[PDB]
């Protein structure tokens, strides 16, 4: 009954100027109307823009007033948003969304798309953590891999994703180089020291980095 | 019709209108029931009072402050006997097209401001007394059309209501104001939008003319946000200008039975002239004030500061002053190269209290920051704009440059605006107002003694603020005008950048205004006027903006030829000289008949009684600014005027105008399009040239 | 332009608990939403008009307006009701959000399990020396992690990547990462992790030798 197909949002350099499709099937933009929303990764939300296609009424935020240009085709029930003056804080996820008849009621959404204005891309490098005989202390031990210096987070797994429980693939933290780094671990006993050597399985989707790395003391 | 024609099928709807002319407009419409029986309070015109009001806390005040809306109009729109309308028709800017609903939200805010504090009584009494006076002291009626108007309302009103048509109000109706407040709801709105940009977008065509529009209903989320969510921002009702509107009585003329304004007070601080109204006997008064002060033309920086002072001064007081101006008292503040120009025009009832508060207001003056920046930038635009205006103004500007004593160019004015800071002006302000001279015209049914006491009061307040001291009578100087060395015919050129048009002004120094020279120059000017209408546009085909004639500046007469066209300037000079030959032989070919019809033409040209106190007061002020005061120059000059011959202007003609002339004072100014002696430096030009004397004050 | 004070940043409560979350506007206004959005997913309107429940949400959620106090009210939590929230004033004025309100769980006081991880050789061939100390299966958050290089306290080069709700017991796993140089790697052999937690009130210090 509601269909919000926003698309076209990809990856771009600063200085560009691109549109922003949204297919609002199931209702009219001449009816209760659509909005744009700035969700950066690991950050809060922010309402970007709003067109009123029945009246042509644009409304912008305090930060991005003027630099963006929203537009609307009522004949295909389809709006667009031309963008200008692209800056490095625009790496985010944007959503098209239907506001309905309420005072703050913006209920339906779409899947969203990734919009990225980016400094650097680097594929990950996969280095195993090395729990050696010096790490062996008491009945508790572990086994792991350091994923270092990569743009969009790496799927990391253990024995092609078999053991998920107790395995913790710590979320990455952006390092000083504008790159991410995380760790995925697995708790192993000290009876397992040398019994089974596990292989962490890395896949980083945009850089296409598939490294199955073995851990040994 | 016992029913409105807009029966909820077409409510809450927009329209998109395609115009031929490039205009853009927004049209809000409310249909409302009959209040024609309710002529006692007339809330629909009361709403027209409250919508198109421009005052403290008003809607349009913020709409200008938001920069979306040029103008608005609202009020009661008549329809049929049964229904009535309530329309709002607004002009559009560029960014007005994006904030439409916001604008309407502010309208709602206004409605809510009326919904919070409810109805008002003193507003009704104030508007009642003001329209009572405005009906009492009406001006005229065109003999055709009037009859069709009052015959238009003759159908609807009893024979006692045909003149007091809507101009009188009996009673107060708070229930009606509640009713129309219930009518001003978003359920009731009818929208239409005009814009050129509606191409390919409007399918639903009008039946007769064939323009195209669209129904395009507003969705409900935009609707529901308006009603329940209601709060107040920067909107406040307007204040009153009561100010004792009682004394409209005429005052009978006293022992001082002069027909011309007498100097009733002279000090080193001020100088005061006074004149009761003999001919018109109206309940009105007009006041003109010059504040003379040295700091005016000291340097381009002081001139900019004086400008900005009066300019932002106007911007400050406008918001306070307009509701009193709405009461029927108009004014103007302007500047002189010498000092400041103050106009106070209106009724006799409250000019002392109003002018009192004006002096108290412009005495204690403050600056806002971004306001100063907008006005600064704005005049900065108006300044570097001066490359792009009409070459007749360009020619008059260069003539008033060359033929005065000192003159600061607009280039200097452009470059100097880098330094206009708030502290520098704020240091300048008390220095300027510290020590100055006053000069005033008081004219109307008023007295001399109360005029002296009020004027005294005023200058005492001037001393009250900054310990004002009078000026010295040696620094009431004026700038003299340059004496040509009796033979020179000099020329130079000025290249315009923008306009592909060449202006040209052909100046001639005759003489100071003696009583002979005024009629010499006026009569000779007119004798070269009408045959120039015959020969220049039709026969010589110079241009369309072709002008010739007198020059009145610094008490010095002059002769000019203002022509803007796209020509070579020496080519254009040559056909001007052909026109000079045409007028020269057209002197000697004059019959008695040309002469007699011509001097009667001059006579009726000059002779006219005044038609309003502001006209005669403006002529008297126009004499006080030239410090001449020759109040009956009219009768003397006319009495002289009939005592002329054909040979009287021949002997006037030759020495100044001929080619072998000993008193030929000729000088032209070339303004070029985008494509004698030379004048290298105008200072070094004006270095070794003499100066004219001034006029003995009578 | 009237901003929003999202309080708190996050909280913790278990299934069948009463959760009240107060966002606060900068001004005394009416027009406020409440959201929910699991990560990598589209959001949901929980509470429209700051007092009413939107259709399509379980009925263990309500809103309330108290002057300026704008409160999301959860009667009973559920195992699926652990997601990021967002409150939202709306006008024609530009719309701001909060930073997100995460719903986490309450559990008994759990002392961590502390692991550690020497760097590999190819890290030193990449210009990297990292040691990863790992607290695990602890609730609540209160712990202290201190690096020791040959019994000398370190700070200023670590990051605390904390995982989400554990699939085992709904605890949390923390990781600290001592980043140094090879000139400080081969020098300091003793890499002790001085962990001090509420449950592990006697501090444990898991070490290795290079």
């Amino acid at each position: 009954e509601v269909q919000l197909v926003e698309s076209g949002g990809g990856l771009v350099q600063p200085g560009g100027s691109l549109r922003l499709s949204c297919a609002a099937s199931g209702f009219n933009i001449s009816s209760s109307s659509i909005h744009w929303v700035r969700q950066a990764p690991g950050k809060g939300l922010e309402w970007v823009a709003s067109i009123y296609s029945y009246s042509g009424s644009t409304y912008y935020a305090d930060s991005v007033k003027g630099r963006f240009t929203i537009s609307a085709d009522t004949s295909k029930n389809t709006a667009y948003l031309q963008m200008n003056s692209l800056r490095a804080e625009d790496t985010a996820v944007y959503y098209c969304a239907r506001h309905y008849s309420a005072v703050a009621g913006l209920d339906y959404w779409g899947q969203g798309t990734l919009v990225t204005v980016f400094n650097q891309i680097k594929p990950p490098s996969v280095f195993p953590l090395a729990p050696s005989s010096k790490s062996t202390s008491g009945g508790t031990a572990a086994l792991g891999c350091l994923v270092k210096d990569y743009p969009e987070p790496v799927t990391v797994s253990w024995n092609s994703g078999a053991l998920t429980s107790g395995v913790h693939t710590f979320p990455a933290v952006l390092q000083s180089s504008g790159l991410y780094s995380l760790s995925s671990v697995v708790t192993v006993p000290s009876s397992s020291l040398g019994t089974q050597t596990y292989i962490c399985n890395v896949n980083h989707k945009p850089s296409n980095t598939k490294v199955d790395k073995k851990v040994e003391p | 019709f016992p029913e409105h024609p807009f029966q909820e099928e077409h409510l809450k709807q927009l329209y998109k209108i395609v115009p031929i002319k490039d205009i853009r407009n927004l049209y809000v419409t409310f249909p409302i029931p009959d209040l024609q029986k309710y002529y006692k309070s007339n809330p629909g015109h009361y709403l027209g009072h409250l919508i198109g009001h421009e005052g403290p806390g008003s809607l349009l005040s913020e709409l200008k402050s938001k920069g979306w809306v040029n103008t608005l109009v609202g009020g009661q729109k008549e329809g049929a006997r049964g229904f009535m309308f309530f329309i709002i028709n607004v002009d559009l800017t560029e960014e007005g097209l994006l904030h439409v609903e916001d604008i309407i939200l502010h309208m709602f805010q206004y409605i809510q401001k009326l919904r919070a504090e409810g109805p008002q009584e003193w507003v009704f009494q104030e508007l009642k007394d003001l329209n009572a006076v405005a009906f009492r002291f009406k001006d005229k009626e065109r003999p055709r059309g009037y009859t069709s108007k009052i015959a238009g309302i003759l159908h609807y009103y009893p024979l006692e209501e045909v003149l007091t048509a809507e101009y009188l109000l009996e009673e107060f109706r708070p229930d009606l104001i509640e009713m129309v407040l219930d009518k001003l709801r978003p359920e009731n709105v009818r929208v239409a939008i005009v814009s050129k940009s509606f191409e390919g977008k409007t399918d639903r065509t009008e039946e007769w003319y064939g323009t195209q529009y669209k129904q395009e209903a507003i969705p409900d989320e935009v609707i529901k946000k308006w009603q329940n969510a209601d709060l107040n921002g920067k909107f406040k009702l307007p204040t009153k200008n009561e100010f004792i509107p009682t004394n409209f009585e005429i005052l009978p003329l006293e022992k001082e039975a002069t027909p011309y304004p007498a100097l009733i007070k002279d000090t080193a601080m001020s100088k005061l002239w006074f004149k009761q109204d003999d001919k018109f006997f109206l309940p009105k008064a007009n006041l003109n004030f010059e504040f003379f002060s040295p700091f005016a033309y000291v340097d381009p920086l002081h001139s900019n500061m004086a400008y900005l002072y009066l300019e932002l001064l106007k911007d400050s007081l406008n918001e306070y002053a307009y509701a009193a101006e709405l009461a029927g008292l108009s004014y103007d503040l302007q500047n002189t190269i010498y000092g400041m120009y103050l106009s106070v025009k209106g009724y006799n009832d409250k000019q002392p209290i109003l002018l009192k508060k004006i002096i108290e207001k412009m005495a204690t003056f403050e600056i806002d920051e971004k306001r100063f920046e907008i006005i600064k930038e704005a005049y900065m635009r108006s300044l570097n704009n001066f490359r792009a205006e009409q070459p007749h103004q360009h020619a008059m500007y260069y003539l008033r440059l060359l033929m005065t004593e000192v003159a600061w160019t607009k280039d200097e004015l452009k470059e100097a605006l880098d330094d206009v800071t708030l502290p520098r002006l704020k240091a300048f302000i008390p220095q300027l107002l510290s020590r100055l001279h006053i000069e005033a015209l008081l004219h109307g049914n008023i007295t001399k003694q109360a005029a002296l006491g009020i004027m005294q009061m005023v200058e005492d307040t001037l001393i009250e603020h900054a310990h004002t001291k009078p000026l010295l009578p040696s620094q009431l100087v004026r700038y003299r005008e340059v004496q040509l060395p009796d033979r020179g015919w000099f020329v130079y050129q000025q290249r315009n950048e923008v306009h592909n048009n060449s202006g040209i002004e052909i100046y001639y120094q005759t003489d100071m205004q003696s009583t002979s020279e005024n009629m010499f120059l006026e009569l000779f000017a007119q004798i070269i006027s009408e045959p120039a209408f015959n020969t220049l546009r039709t026969k010589e085909q110079l241009g369309y903006i072709v002008f010739s004639g007198p020059r009145r500046a610094n008490g010095i007469q002059g002769l000019r030829f203002i022509i803007q066209s796209e020509k070579p300037p020496h080519y254009l000079e040559s056909r001007v000289e052909a026109f000079l030959i045409t007028m020269e032989k057209s002197i000697e070919d004059m019959t008695e008949e040309a002469f007699q019809k011509h001097i009667q033409a001059l006579a009726i040209r000059r002779l006219d009684k005044p038609k309003k106190l502001s006209a005669e007061s403006a002529k008297y002020w126009g004499e006080i600014i030239s410090q001449q005061y020759n109040f009956d120059r009219d009768n003397t000059e006319v009495a002289y005027l009939k005592t002329l011959t054909k040979e009287d202007i021949i002997k006037f003609y030759k020495e100044m105008l001929a080619v072998d002339a000993p008193r030929r004072h000729k000088v032209s100014v070339h303004v070029l399009a985008r494509e004698p002696e030379v004048i290298q430096n105008m200072t070094e030009f004006k270095r070794g040239l003499p100066l004219f004397p001034l006029v003995k004050p009578h | 332009d009237i901003q929003m004070t999202q309080s708190p940043s996050s909280l913790s409560a278990s299934v069948g608990d009463r959760v009240t979350i107060t966002c606060r506007a900068s001004q005394s206004v009416s027009a406020v939403a409440w959201y929910q959005q699991k990560p990598g997913k589209a959001p949901k309107l929980l509470i429209y008009s700051a007092s009413s429940l939107y259709s399509g949400v379980p009925s263990r959620f309500s809103g309330s307006r108290s002057g300026t106090d704008y409160t999301l009210t959860i009667s009973s939590l559920q195992p699926e009701d652990f997601a990021t929230y967002y409150c939202q004033q709306s006008y024609f004025n530009p719309i701001t959000f909060g930073q997100g309100t995460k719903v986490e769980i309450k559990r008994t006081v759990a002392a961590p399990s502390v692991f550690i991880f020497p760097p590999s050789d190819e890290q030193l061939k990449s210009g990297t020396a990292s040691v990863v100390c790992l607290l695990n299966n602890f609730y609540p958050r209160e712990a202290k992690v201190q690096w020791k290089v040959d019994n000398a306290l370190q700070s200023g080069n670590s990051q605390e990547s904390v995982t989400e709700q554990d699939s085992k017991d709904s605890t949390y796993s923390l990781s600290s990462t001592l980043t140094l140089s090879k000139a400080d790697y081969e020098k300091h052999k003793v890499y002790a992790c001085e962990v001090t937690h509420q449950g592990l009130s006697s501090p444990v210090t898991k070490s290795f030798n290079r």
